[PDB]
């Protein structure tokens, strides 16, 4: 949840720079939901790398 | 206010931290840090709500 900011365009940071950045001149829309009930389990789900 | 001074920092491994919930720069990038010299700094230290 805390790298939902690194997603918008111009930012920086290890998702930002690693794994998914976007483009300066970016056009679109970003739509985020939590899904901590859907895709979490009480054991770790560490499906998400 | 600890003064730093007569010093080499590399501060890469400041931001790199995720322990930090807010590393916001304000005339200067975190990335550009890294080379970039500067005359004295001022590491000011507290505890807020």
């Amino acid at each position: 949840g805390d790298e939902v900011r690194q997603i918008a365009p111009g930012q920086t940071g290890k998702i930002a720079d690693y794994n998914y950045k976007l483009p300066d001149d970016f056009t679109g829309c970003v739509i985020a939901w939590n899904s901590n009930n859907l895709d979490s389990k009480v054991g770790g789900n560490y499906n998400y790398l | 206010r600890k003064r730093i001074s007569n010093c080499v920092a590399d501060y890469s491994v400041l931001y790199n931290s995720a322990s930090f919930s807010t590393f916001k720069c304000y005339g200067v990038s975190p990335t550009k840090l890294n080379d970039l010299c500067f005359t004295n700094v001022y590491a000011d230290s507290f505890v807020i709500r």
